RNA sequence: GUCAACUGUGAUUGAACAAGAGUUAGCCGCUCCUAAGGGAUAGCUGAAAAGUGUUUAAAGGGGUCCCCGUCUCAAAAGGGAAACAGGUUGAUAUUCCUGUGCCAAUAGUAUUAUGAGUUAGAUGGUAACAUAUAUAUAAAUGAACUCCUUUACAUAGGCUUUACACUCGGGGUGCGUUUUCUUUGCACUUUACCUUUAUAACAAACCUUGGAAUCAAUUUACUUGGAGAAGAGGUUCGUUGAACUCAAUUCAAAAAUUUGUUUUGUAGCAAUAGUAAUUCGUAAUUAUCCGAAGUGGUAAGGACUAUCCUUGAAAAAAGGAGGGAACGGCUUUGUGCUUUGCUACUCUUAAUACUUGUAUGAGCGUACCAACAACCGCAUCAGGUCUCCAAGGUUAACAGCCUCUGGUUAAAUAGAAAAAAGUAGGUAAGGGAAGUCGGCAAAAUAGAUCCGUAACUUCGGGAAAAGGAUUGGCUCUGAGGACAUUAAUGUUAACUCAGAACUGAAACGGACAAGGGGAAUCCGACUGUUUAAUUAAAACAUAGCAUUGUGAAAAGCCACAACUGGUAUUAAC
């Protein structure tokens, strides 16, 4: 937070690698690292332990989701068009 | 190498016995050797 | 090794088969005290009894086939 | 001259895949009359990765429909899918995310994934990870249905064959760039052996045909023909159109 | 044990002398955690006398 | 100090070849080879180490007595017992909604 | 024993020569299991040779005729039951010897003892859970058919516990210094497996009660909580492995069984064994052997936390759960099956006797070197050659320097003389790159602490920028703990920091290690890689950008003579 002026949580890679892709980097490891409110227990403990699963630490369960977000904007579209049909 | 085998084992003891020289009185009525350190058995 | 408590289960042991001998010793001042460690071929059970009178109590309670075995 | 590389790839050696990681092949649910007639519901036990596949294994237990006890599947798992979700699979099945059906008996516009190009052969297409097919139409008189592939390409399949509903999970893999050379190495550690890939000019002629010359030089087309020899082939086969693409 | 013995009255040590870091001669992280631990300690025995409130405890 | 060696062989600190340096009664320095530690057998849905159950090794598990190994308690050491209660609970409630159901329908 | 030749000198030496001796295993390895792999059967091709390997099969197991099934070799560091302590030889020892154990099987029948159950399957605990202490924790019904679990696993960072190691201080022993001074220096003060070791202790996990916003409990770190926290009281696992009343005894109280006090005891193993001693000669005795603490170096475990567009083998083998097939003994009709009449019997460990092939423990390895000469290098070759063990002082330090244990003073030679020249080193007035291809070489810089730090910049950096200052020795002062007496007073510790005097040839990162820098241009962005023995770069990789083809067994792309494969445990992210 109180250290850097615009990288962020990127100062980790600040040394190496584009500005830019360095830009790319932080919009999504935001996403990445974010802890997200649990469906199945009311928590936003639910963090990313491997690609496509996103796990609740409380209630100990696995949800699939996206690859850096809990869920794509096509699979909410999707479930919702289900439901509508 | 320091763990063996049984027929190598035998092999190697049967390599030594012939190693050691000839009986004198069979000269009264010695060609090959072999050393160690400058000639292995080639196994 | 087993260390039995009950004098009355180690006069058993005792007079169990299996068991064949008495290894028995007097200790020094840190006042004499025993140890008797009794020979059974699953385990070798020691009592440790405090004083004289234990001692010899036990030494004559005990069978006189075992085979008893001091020290000195 | 010697071989050229992908040439060489295909001798088979050191070329096979790594499957050491990997947890099983990934198709569906054979079809049997159970499925044929009616339906099966099962439950989502667990929920694994697999690093060949783009998207995780789903564990799915069914009980023995012709004895006893329970048995495991593993199904790809779809977008929202959890661990205690209730899949079902066949003809009478109701429609819902992630279940299995003809596809004939999808309502058009639906979206979905895990294809079979014929009934029973298991989800043999729309497979990685955040992919999905669209239904585009269902015949008059049946027995034929029209899909959507993720290339975005249509193409008709028997109704009777199967999918299943929804998106795959894992989406939005490829927004991420690579951050270094050894993630790069970390992705062929589990894929295949591919990697450095070295360009084919830099090397001699003898060793690659776009080799050779001075200062580097190319010296004749690279857009080639399908009729092309197999060593031939290096350059661009078939190639209709080159240059950046445009409108 | 004569270079203990002035260890001891403190006048072994020198400035000069050092050649470590200022973290290499004390740790940082450990001087932090004897802190730490004492004013926790402290607290604690604070709060089981019934000198503080609950209030007062977590605040401090 | 002084040094010391495995009576083994493989000096390596591998997965099994763990070793705890020991002072004799010759008041010799040695080394003894350590037994293997483990990690802990797991309820069945909950992958939880279960209470009242060792977690002796598999020979050690051989040797081991029954009541060492496993818990009287409704299905032993296979799942945990606050798991157990609320399975029962689903088991039975949905029997009674399922008859809720058979009653409605006719 | 030894000296013909060899041991690039000498040689009485020897890793040379001659004669013998010597490696001892139910428990250590191999041996066993599966893996990456390999070889086959089944097939099918190919003149055959071969190329393939469940793939168009009438095939190893479990069950009262039925239900299952490709095989086989492949790890001396993965998995994998089970042994330690002391002693001993000219040479081996986990293996010989003495002691103590541990493990697997361990057939039939008859006896016996051990606990169960009967007049066909124990119990407690609200509960988490617990319960057999028989010489021996043995024995706590259960078939088919099922379901789990152990085996069985990444990396990084801290925190923490134990052990060995290291240090100080006290008592005890002997030796050492000892003109002078030293209540001094050194050495020794030992304790294993095994006893589901018993307990104690603690990080966790879980349970009963409890019912929380004024958020609390709480770690270095954030964690947890009405999907029940704090609190109170338990229970479990894991560490550990005699801690602690632990056991005995004693007297006092509880009480028809429990606590307090005394006396004992290295908990058994265990002192007889080890060590330092002490006397007495054919080889024997005697005496000794323990009170406090601190450092945080090794190693292991634990609870955690974070990272991956990468999530980190398997089987043999073992364990737990589901299920509910089966079921007294005697007498008797009818057909091993059924109904009547009667009531010490049915289980279960261990021991014993008697019979049945001879009813216990397979086979292989175990010397020595591991290079300072034993291996590879054509050779006692300054070369190469895997792994573990890791003392003291200085210090950040496994660095460098010196030291103790242990080792050595041999290196294909010595002596005498000492100039050139050589080679490895030093050193040099005054100037300071005028040198040359180029400051090459060499020198200067250099450690810490305190200040101060620019252009420029993808804002992260630049940066230890640049550029300064300080640093010894002594005598003081301050800061930072732990315990217990009602805020003060006591008992008591490790070392590190900060400040001040004095002191000296201002010398002091003293030896020791130890950036030369700046101003620019140019190329490659980067970490990476390369021409093994004339080549590390500006070449190559690399992320990033873009392109083509391909929707699938009649596809793309590649292999094979053929049949057939590979990409592919694949599917347009």
């Amino acid at each position: 937070s109180r250290r850097t002026k615009k990288v962020g949580l990127t100062g980790k890679y600040g040394t190496r690698y584009g500005s830019s892709l360095r830009k790319q980097i932080k919009k999504i490891e935001l996403m990445q690292h974010a802890k997200y409110l649990c469906t199945f227990c009311g928590k936003t403990a639910t963090k990313r332990t491997c690609v496509g699963i996103w796990k609740c630490k409380k209630c100990k369960r696995k949800v699939c989701g996206g690859a850096w977000s809990l869920t794509t904007p096509a699979a909410v579209a999707a479930k919702s068009t289900i439901i509508r049909l | 190498g320091s763990i063996k085998r049984f027929r190598l084992k035998q092999r190697l003891g049967k390599c030594r016995r012939q190693n050691r020289p000839v009986p004198h009185w069979y000269r009264l009525k010695n060609t090959k050797r072999r050393h160690w350190r400058r000639t292995k058995l080639g196994l | 090794p087993k260390q039995i408590t009950d004098i009355r289960k180690f006069l058993k042991i005792s007079r169990k088969p299996d068991t064949t001998a008495v290894i028995i010793m007097k200790k020094k001042s840190k006042t004499v005290i025993t140890k008797l460690k009794l020979r059974t071929k699953k385990y070798l059970y020691t009592m440790v009894f405090a004083d004289r009178k234990k001692a010899e109590r036990i030494e004559n309670s005990l069978l006189p086939s075992l085979k008893r075995i001091y020290y000195p | 001259g010697r071989v050229i590389r992908g040439q060489r790839k295909g001798r088979g050696s050191i070329f096979k895949s790594h499957n050491h990681h990997r947890k099983g092949a990934a198709k569906l649910r054979h079809l049997d009359y159970c499925e044929k007639k009616g339906y099966i519901k099962g439950l989502v036990k667990d929920i694994i990765h697999d690093p060949g596949r783009g998207a995780p294994l789903a564990k799915v237990i069914f009980k023995r429909t012709e004895k006893y006890g329970k048995k495991e599947e593993l199904i790809i798992a779809s977008e929202g899918m959890f661990t205690g979700q209730y899949i079902s699979c066949g003809t009478k099945a109701p429609l819902s995310v992630g279940n299995i059906l003809p596809i004939g008996k999808m309502p058009e516009g639906t979206l979905i994934c895990n294809l079979e190009h014929r009934t029973g052969n298991r989800g043999t297409l729309v497979k990685a990870s955040g992919c999905y097919a669209t239904v585009v139409g269902q015949s008059e008189d049946g027995k034929k249905t029209k899909v959507r592939l993720p290339s975005g390409a249509k193409k008709t399949i028997d109704a009777k064959a199967r999918a299943m509903v929804g998106v795959v999970g894992a989406g939005g893999r490829i927004d991420k760039p690579i951050l270094k050379a050894g993630v790069a190495h970390h992705k062929y550690r589990v894929k295949r052996n591919c990697w450095p890939k070295v360009r084919g000019v830099a090397m001699n002629p003898v060793e690659h045909p776009h080799g050779g010359g001075n200062h580097q030089h190319i010296g004749h087309p690279s857009t080639v023909s399908r009729s092309a020899p197999a060593g031939q082939k290096v350059g661009l086969i078939a190639a209709r159109r080159t240059g950046l693409l445009r409108g | 044990r004569l270079y203990k013995l002035a260890k001891r009255k403190g006048r072994h040590m020198g400035i000069g002398k050092r050649k470590g870091t200022k973290n290499a001669r004390t740790n940082q992280k450990t001087l932090w955690i004897k802190r730490q631990r004492v004013l926790r300690r402290l607290l604690k025995r604070l709060r089981d006398s019934k000198k503080v409130d609950r209030h007062l405890y977590h605040s401090f | 100090a002084q040094r010391v060696h495995y009576r083994r062989h493989n000096h390596y600190n591998t997965k099994s070849n763990k070793v705890r340096p020991v002072r004799t009664p010759g008041g010799k320095l040695t080394i003894h080879v350590v037994k293997k530690k483990a990690g802990k057998p797991k309820c069945a849905d909950c992958k939880t180490a279960i209470q009242g159950v060792k977690a002796l090794r598999p020979a050690d598990n051989y040797r081991a007595r029954r009541k060492n190994r496993t818990v009287a308690r409704a299905y032993g050491g296979s799942i945990c017992a606050r798991c157990i209660r609320e399975r029962i609970m689903r088991a039975f409630l949905f029997e009674e909604q399922k008859c809720v159901r058979q009653v409605l329908k006719e």
